[PDB]
């Protein structure tokens, strides 16, 4: 087994056996920066490193990476499109995928209200379910 | 006896300010003596030298002549009285670079300079609560110390500017800047010039519609003068003293502040140096002088309480709120000292407004830079859905192919691209996409040749301007 | 067309004769005279005196020595200038590492250099041995706040610690010694602060851990006889007092006016041999419409390079990339020599850090161990 | 599989199937008070600890 969890001992201890990857200039590479007692995280994230997210899936597909630490939806939906491949690890990092700003832009709140409307209309799911999550390989 | 001067050339205001000094003397609480203003500036030091060798001056008073000789005038006593340490007035010194202490310590001036009417300016906004401002300044020191006084005002509200134009003063086509700072959303524009930049900027905005509505410039006393009067649009505010060019008020009130200067001087238990020749060694008591006349103040003068401030300059002084009306600078506001007094709510905006126009200017030009995550967008180099659907692959360039850097359009489609297109339909908004080069969201990394951490990637964009906004699967995060 | 200004009277002879030795006597520019103004004591008839030789034999440049380095004597250096479009050149004085923001038309273009060169200098030491500034010495000295500006911005850009800004005007000494400082890097008037050094030095600021470091605006700039103070050490040493000044400090002064005509000189030929021109200038002590215009012959300077001395200099008449002394007030009373900066390259004394810099080691503040270690398994490795 | 090691979820996350307990007002017990990210443990120690290494 090569991750069960995260509380695996692979994941808690860094070797070179396995390559952690993480897109470079990354919201989860900054997280795993502050992330306290994973500072060898840090280091392997730093010598093992992944310029992009497609890379490192090309990588583990064809066995270059032995584990790519990316977000849920996203990993699980190149997963299921393109086989070959598994998920391990629950959400262990609950966040969301919004819309950025300039400080204090007017728009934003409607733009708020708009998601909360996606949220009623299902346009997000919509998509999903139009080209998403159901060409499996 | 104490032996005192002043510097003015109009040969008839020294008999006035004598009998006001001695008016002051027997009053406040001794011999005075006045200077013409001598054509050269050369002839003027050695005049002025030659006057602090026969009298041990105690402190000058200057002001501009009504012949109009720019900064030339007041140089050469303020030098002469900077080379001994000794403390003087002026009266005319609406420049702030004698405020400075660097060389013109010794110059205290009784009226705020250009640079200090910046201030009141943003109390102007907080009249009409338009944040939404930009800066356009020539690049003088006076203006640029004015820049850096209204940067500082503003830091201090929180309340950041739309962004600051230079013009180099004698040069023309100054367009460029009005065009680049045109299409900005601010509709309130805040000036500082010379008569003569002033007229040129005011003749090249009147040249481009640059005076309609949503256009507004507010200026200083020394942008309204001149034939920049007569191009100047009706409607735009200006500033004026409160007290004008009237000689014979600051005379009275200059030699009443001097009466109590003098008055707390004699109370000192420990004089000039023995003039400009011989002397070379500044006098001892020419700090102590200055020193407590920082400490010393005017009260209820002649145009009301002169309060220096830790440069020897009047705090909250009034001033006069003009609007051009009917092409004449009818009274529309009182600054009094720090407090607007809307005296008549008559104000015509250059635009022909009648009401305040907002200070923020509709855009819609929403520019949306994204990056290639092909869950959420789709890049093909340059086709219908499962059931048959058009796909909304709008035109997307800015990927520079290879990151020999050939920017390119591209076909993009996916969930921020039905997110973006769906909203684009909801509330009506213009777009026009495309991707980041860099290919990276970016962090705070302290980057070589920096000095500290910086965004980068697409965040650094955002923060730089580059894109009205992100739509890509971005993360919240705090930072 | 060649003047000398100075103030003491016992380099006059010498003015005659070192003056010509790299002066039009062996120097192209002058192609078809040297003139010595006496006057050393008022401006007034130096201004009428250089004036009388503006319209004698219209000098291009002219150079003053100050013998008691005034500051108050450069804004009329200043108005000068601006007034006959002359370009001066000021040695040996105060305010040449001052550097004032002249009038437009001015070419006041002042031998020193900027001040924050000086400052970087010192910082770029302070990086080789100290990483934290403990305490910034100022008074309310003109330049006060762009001095604290940039202090700030090369600790933030270094990752340099800070510990105290002291923002002074006894009881002043006695605030002093109330916080934890130990590196002083002090930027003060000589004259004003000549009690604030006594005071310091009897207020126990002479310690081991207490370090102060001068600047030029201090008696550190201007070299030759040396530098008064209360010549050759000026004010007390506070057990460590370290200084930094231009290369003109054991220079000597003539064969820097000399060097300074010199490049002037060639700075001319540059600009009117090269551009076929003849010279017209202001030649005229008087007001007319020519005294609104001026400018600056650093465009012609960065071809200009002698004695080991770059002459790029800037707009504001200042040396860029220049070459300073760092000194070293030993327990003798005397100026040692720490040594040299010169294209950001230091020649200096071995550069070994073990408490060391300030022979008054901080061991006693700061504990030091004697901690010794043998190469062995990787868990000490040497490389 | 009870505890694999130190990195066992059920070392890491506490629960009833297990009854973790170490002897009461000794130095363990000190050490995982003051042994941070485990104050889970800590707890599970105060409701669970065994008077004595004997009866443990």
């Amino acid at each position: 087994e090569r991750i069960t969890g995260i509380n695996d001992p692979r994941l808690r201890n860094p070797s070179d056996k396995f390559i952690y990857a993480t897109v470079k200039q990354s919201s989860v590479d900054i997280y795993f920066r502050r992330q306290v007692c994973l500072s060898t995280m840090y280091r392997h994230m730093e010598k093992h490193n992944y310029e992009s997210a497609a890379e490192a899936i090309q990588a583990v597909r064809d066995n270059k990476l032995h584990a790519f630490i990316w977000d849920s939806a996203v990993l699980e939906f190149e997963a299921s499109q393109k086989c070959d491949l598994v998920t391990t690890g629950e959400l262990f990092f609950r966040s969301g995928f919004g819309i950025g700003m300039r400080k204090d832009s007017p728009w934003k709140q409607n733009v708020s209200l708009s998601i909360l409307k996606s949220h009623e209309n299902g346009f997000m799911e919509d998509l999903d379910k139009t080209w998403v999550r159901y060409q499996e390989c | 006896i104490v032996n005192i001067g002043a510097v003015l050339s109009t040969r008839k205001h020294e008999q006035m300010f004598r009998e006001a000094v001695n008016q002051a003397n027997k009053r406040h609480g001794l011999n005075a003596t006045s200077v013409t203003h001598k054509p050269n500036a050369i002839q003027m030091a050695l005049s002025v030298c030659e006057d602090l060798i026969s009298s041990q001056v105690y402190a000058i008073l200057v002001s501009h002549p009504p012949t109009p000789n720019d900064h030339f005038t007041p140089t050469p006593v303020s030098y002469t009285a900077g080379f001994y340490r000794i403390p003087v007035l002026g009266l005319t010194t609406r420049m702030s670079i004698y405020s400075d202490k660097s060389i013109h310590l010794s110059f205290l001036r009784t009226v705020p300079p250009y640079s200090h009417q910046s201030s009141v300016w943003f109390e102007m906004m907080r009249v009409y609560s338009w944040n939404h401002i930009i800066l356009l300044v020539s690049d003088d020191h006076e203006g640029r110390a004015a820049q850096k006084r209204l940067e500082t005002l503003l830091e201090e509200r929180e309340s950041k500017a739309e962004k600051v134009l230079q013009f180099d003063p004698g040069t023309k086509n100054v367009t460029a800047l009005l065009m680049e700072a045109k299409e900005l959303e601010a509709r309130v524009i805040i000036l500082s010039a010379s008569e003569d930049d002033a007229a040129t900027v005011y003749r090249a905005a009147a040249m481009l519609n640059m005076t309609g509505s949503g256009y507004v410039w507010l200026v200083g006393e020394r942008e309204i003068s001149g034939n920049a009067l007569r191009y100047a649009p009706d409607g735009i505010l200006g500033l004026q003293l409160i007290n004008g060019k009237n000689e014979s008020a600051h005379i009275s009130d200059a030699v009443g502040v001097v009466a109590q200067a003098v008055h707390e001087l004699l109370e000192k238990e420990n004089d000039p140096p023995r003039g400009c020749v011989g002397n070379t060694n500044i006098w001892k008591t020419g700090p102590l002088f200055k020193r407590v006349l920082m400490s010393s103040k005017y009260a209820d003068g002649v145009t009301g309480r002169v309060e220096f401030n830790e440069d020897g300059d009047r705090k909250f002084a009034n001033y006069s709120i003009m609007n051009l009306q009917n092409r004449k600078l009818v009274q529309v506001g009182i600054y009094n000292g720090t407090h607007v007094i809307p005296n008549d709510r008559k104000i015509i905006w250059p635009g022909g407004e009648t009401e305040k126009p907002r200070g923020y200017q509709m855009s819609t030009r929403l520019k949306i830079v994204t990056i290639h995550q092909e869950p959420f967008v789709y890049v093909k180099p340059t086709e219908f859905t499962v059931n048959g659907d058009p796909v909304k692959k709008v035109i997307c360039t800015g990927p520079n192919d290879t990151s020999p850097r050939h920017t390119v359009p591209q076909c993009c489609y996916g969930f921020c691209i039905d997110l973006l297109i769906k909203l684009a339909r909801t509330m009506n908004f213009t777009y026009e996409v495309h991707l980041v080069a860099d290919g990276k969201f970016g962090t705070q990394e302290r980057v070589n040749n920096s000095n500290k951490k910086e965004w980068n990637g697409m965040m650094g964009e955002l923060l730089s301007g580059q894109a009205d906004m992100i739509v890509a699967p971005l993360t919240i995060n705090n930072e | 067309n060649v003047a000398l200004v100075f103030s003491g009277p016992a380099y006059a002879a010498e003015a005659a004769r070192l003056g010509p030795a790299v002066a039009a006597a062996v120097r192209s520019p002058g192609l078809d005279p040297v003139a010595l103004v006496l006057n050393g004591s008022d401006p007034r008839s130096l201004v009428l005196q250089l004036c009388d030789l503006l319209s004698g034999l219209r000098v291009h440049g002219v150079v003053f020595e100050d013998d008691s380095r005034a500051p108050a004597v450069a804004p009329i250096l200043d108005f000068l200038s601006a007034q006959t479009s002359l370009p001066i050149v000021a040695v040996h004085g105060g305010a040449a590492l001052v550097l004032t923001p002249k009038e437009k038309g001015s070419t006041f273009l002042q031998l020193g250099s900027s001040t924050e060169q000086q400052l970087q200098v010192i910082f770029e030491v302070l990086e080789e041995y100290d990483w934290t500034s403990f305490v910034a010495v100022t008074t309310r000295a003109p330049g006060h706040r762009a001095f604290l500006s940039y202090i700030e911005v090369l600790t933030d850009g270094s990752l340099v610690g800070w510990e105290h800004r002291g923002a002074l005007t006894a009881v002043l000494s006695a605030q002093l010694r109330s916080v934890s400082a130990q590196i002083r890097l002090l930027f003060c008037a000589r004259e004003e602060a000549e009690p604030v050094f006594r005071a310091a030095e009897e207020a126990g600021l002479t310690g081991s851990g207490y370090v102060w470091f001068m600047v030029g605006p201090q008696l550190a700039g201007g070299g030759g006889s040396g530098a008064p103070g209360e010549l050759p050490g000026g004010a007390p040493l506070p057990a460590g007092l370290f200084a930094v000044r231009s290369a003109g400090w054991r220079d000597d002064l003539a064969r820097r006016v000399a060097a300074g005509v010199a490049v002037v000189a060639r700075g001319a030929q540059a600009l009117l041999r090269d551009y076929g021109f003849l010279p017209e200038l202001g030649h005229d002590c008087r007001a007319q419409n020519r005294t609104h215009r001026g400018e600056s012959l650093h465009r012609y300077f960065m071809n200009i390079t002698w004695d080991n001395r770059d002459y790029s200099f800037n707009e504001d008449g200042f040396l860029v990339n220049p070459s300073l002394v760092v000194i070293s007030l030993t327990r003798d009373r005397t100026w040692e020599v720490v040594g040299s900066w010169e294209q950001q390259t230091l020649r200096l004394k071995y550069p070994l850090w073990s408490r060391y810099g300030r022979f008054l080691q901080p061991v006693d503040d700061t504990q030091h161990l004697t901690v010794a270690t043998l190469e062995e398994r990787p868990f000490v490795i040497v490389e």
